[PDB]
RNA sequence: UAUAUAGGCGUCUGGGGGGAACGCGGGGAAGUGAAACAUCUCAGUACCCGUAGGAAGAGAAAACAAAAUGUGAUUCCGUG
RNA sequence: CUGCUGUGAAUCUGCCGGGACCACCCGGUAAGCCUGAAUACUUCCCAGUGACCGAUAGCGGAUUAGUACCGUGAGGGAAU
RNA sequence: UGGGGUGAUGGCGUGCCUUUUGAAGAAUGAGCCUGCGAGUCAGGGACAUGUCGCGAGGUUAACCCGGGUGGGGUAGCCGCAGCGAAAGCGAGUCUGAAUAGGGCGUAUCCACACAAGAGUGUGUGGUGUAGUGGUGUGUUCUGGACCCGAAGCGGAGUGA
RNA sequence: CUGUGGGUAGGGGUGAAAGGCCAAUCAAACUCCGUGAUAGCUGGUUCUCCCCGAAAUGCAUUUAGGUGCAGCGUCGCAUG
RNA sequence: AAGUCCAAGAGUGCGGCAGUGAGACGGCGGGGGAUAAGCUCCGUGCGUCGAGAGGGAAACAGCCCAGAUCGCCGGCUAAG
RNA sequence: AAAACACAGGUCCGUGCGAAGUCGCAAGACGAUGUAUACGGACUGACGCCUGCCCGGUAGCGAAAUUCCUUGUCGGGUAAGUUCCGACCUGCACGAAUGGCGUAACGACUUCUCAACUGUCUCAACCAUAGACUCGGCGAAAUUGCACUACGAGUAAAGAUGCUCGUUACGCGCGGCAGGACGAAAAGACCCCGGGACCUUCACUACAACUUGGUAUUGGUGC
RNA sequence: UCUGAUCGUAUUGGGCCUCUAACCUCGGACCGUAUAUCCGGUUCAGGGACAGUGCCUGGUGGGUAGUUUAACUGGGGCGGUUGCCUCCUAAAAUGUAACGGAGGCGCCCAAAGGUUCCCUCAACCUGGACGGCAAUCAGGUGUUGAGUGUAAGUGCACAAGGGAGCUUGACUGCGAGACGGACAUGUCGAGCAGGGACGAAAGUCGGGACUAGUGAUCCGGCACCUCUGAGUGGAAGGGG
């Protein structure tokens, strides 16, 4: 009389790391995710493990294209 | 076994440059494949040791 | 009685010119076939000891 | 037996033992630490044995060094 | 460098060491050798000292003290 | 304004310590008093915090001499630099077949240029960098190491 | 059954055998020494006040009543 | 953007020297349990006790009010 | 104190003799001033029984004494009768070709039934003595945080003399009882955790206890 | 000195059998010795080149010894579990426990990796001998269904799914910047060498649709190196 369960993997700490409006550096990880829940938008690349990272410096923005959520980087005006 | 860690060595520089798995059953013969020999500075044919 | 230095710590840690204690990185000794060269490059070289371990590593190196 | 030996007998000179530490030689633990434990440590310690001497071996380099115009009988101390 | 076991080198064109070897070499001449004083320690004796104790301290012991007492014994062991 | 006791009566009031989520606790320890009883010391030990001397220097260890605590004693140690596994330079170095691309270092801080907005660099000038020996206290190291306590282990002996 | 005198001694003795007995102690006697054994476990740790002031969580752990690191307490930096 | 303005005794980094790593209950969201436990395990810029006296809950760590620098033959209130 | 040990008897194994086996590093010793009718070790534990077609074959026997027997059914024994005693019982059984059954005698062994006996009891009464109790003398002890130390129902670390609200209670003794003071005593033996010890073993690793090479040691021939 | 037999002298290390001289005998006699089952010596007798005890060496070895024999755990044991991945619990960031609810694992793929190009049915009818719940098939729409190396979030007729060519992104070797997560782990822009695809057309695309498919350090290998080389003209004896 025992339980066949009891196993579980480590939480992978996925999700959005830089939310809308956050100024990021090039190569900064924006979304840790499984698959393309968010798709690489403008100045945003998609990593091998589906990690969306900024390709250029700027502010994180979330948009919608063809009904798919995308993460874009809007260039920030130089001061 | 089954998928041994075969070592790909170049034909020219004869340097054991790479190590990769191969299913011996599907590919029993030595894995001859084009790879990059840093000693030669160019792509050369590499085959299993 | 002189404070004996810890042999293993002395063999595993080094101090730079500015005093930074540096160390090598694990998981780069064997079982390397499945490790992508990006991972072995990450594990290559020396990195500064973490601030948490810095105190004890300094203790082991000095005495 | 061959005696040409072991033993026996007389005489003389010495040894027995004790001593707190130190010395030399030899035998040699386990608590303990390794957060277990056997390698290892404890430790060549405790203890034991034999032997001194006033102090105790070597010793007058099968020595070190490194191309130096190198040091040079032996022991202890400090560093390294 | 060294214990035991076995096997076992000539005479300086020798042998040994420099943490293999031709050797460029260097150093030294073991085993047959032996032999010196100059450093540790304090039972005991003398003279001293102390930001040491001062009678539940300081030696166990300022007093019968290794006594009384306990133990078969090794041994333990006061108080005053 | 004062100044000690004795306490009818009223209100309030659940010992101390340890250890616990929590004890007055019917959990532990203490009958009482007096005396004793527990973070101490060694070492140029190690890591951090005032003073002498510097000016890049600080120091001596053993030892010698002094009737002392004083004077000598440079051996060594630490600073003086780094990067490298080492060979190599020098604010450079290592990785690099690749004046291709990076880490660790050149105290720090100013100004002027050229590259840059991938966020700051590259040069140029200017201030010139501060460690070290005593003793400061707290931790720590090797020693029993704040103090007390096993059952048991070993050595040598004593006991029928 | 007993007196006297003997012998067997500790991982040893003796045991018509109970781990019984071996000096009121035995699943390894006692004494001294190693030794102030060791114990992540209990206990104790002594004057005062001023300022600040937790934790009982995470990860790891021959780990779970221990410990390392982190989290959370305690002077000087930068910060306004 | 301001507000907190004789700063929160704030946050951060580096060195402090730590102890803490047995938590408790109550409210909310849940798991296990029988949607029992003063049960057990989680979450909660939730509280309180721990480590918190004072008032109310008759008494009554965790509830409610309220955070004790000390005095006063003063006043106003909190929960009740 | 026994059903355990021992025992007389038995069987097996070892030992050909400074035997084997033991105490010792060894010498040596006991064995034993014994010699296979003797010593040592092992295991049984007087004494009696335990073979069926061939012990040439299925092959270990199939009877009996064999009581797990829960065997119930029935009885005997009590009014209700445990231990136990009988037949019927129980099917391939089931457990003993030598480990099972019997066994007179014996037993401070365990269990039961009788006769006798009784204060064991119905059910207790009385007597004496030693205490207890009283007086005189001497004079401790464990324990002890305290103290002018109630009860109820509550509350609380969940079982309260100490807290709450009530109830009761004049102060101090003496002789008794033993409900509580989670009474004293022994830092729970149980349980768990940490450590230890000793024991076992086809746990690990060692060591004590035997073979191989060459030393001691080695000459030829017939080979 | 070979293409190179062949016999002979001494040495030679084993095995059988031997006698004696080492060695052995608690067998006898004698002696030291008056005393003596000691001891030693002499001698005879017997083992008698036979056996032996050191050194070395395998094997057996609870006979003895030192030790180990985990933890979690609604006490402990028993049972079960222990690392990684996925989901829910988990209270819409992250993270979050239980011996809570479910599963996977720890491989596999050289063509299931790279690149370039292209696609296209989940179900009714008519049917399609056999061949209905199915063929090779043909049409329509089912509107993005459907199904799709291995469980959630994704990927669709913008295909991460399905086919094809290349000849080996099978993209490897040197990798500023950033980062996400204590060590460990994980992401990629980008620069250089060399290549692979696509080329006209661009100059573009760093193992697998992504998260498991693993094990620190120590110690040892094995290949390569412009390192070291215990005095060296120098090498052998360690490192990268």
């Amino acid at each position: 009389s025992s339980s066949r369960n009891g196993r579980d993997s480590a939480a992978q700490r996925l999700g959005v790391k830089r939310f809308g409006g956050q100024v990021v550096k090039a190569g900064e990880i924006l979304v840790r995710q499984r698959g393309t829940h968010f798709h690489p938008g403008v100045n945003v690349g998609r990593g091998g493990d589906d990690t969306l990272f900024a390709l250029a410096p700027g502010a994180v923005e979330f948009g919608a294209k063809r009904g798919r959520k995308t993460v874009n980087i809007v260039p920030v005006a130089r001061p | 076994d089954v998928r041994p860690k075969i070592t790909l060595a170049c034909e020219v520089c004869k340097h054991r440059n790479y190590i990769t798995k191969k299913n011996r059953r599907n590919d029993p013969d030595r894995l001859e494949i084009k790879k990059f020999c840093p000693n030669c500075g160019t792509h050369q044919p590499h085959k299993e040791s | 009685p002189k404070a004996k230095t810890h042999s293993g710590a002395s063999k595993r840690f080094r101090r730079t010119g500015t005093g930074k204690i540096v160390r090598q990185k694990a998981n780069r000794r064997h079982l390397l076939e499945h490790k992508p060269t990006k991972r072995t490059r990450r594990l290559d070289g020396r990195t500064t000891v973490s601030a948490a371990d810095n105190s004890r590593i300094n203790k082991l190196l000095n005495g």
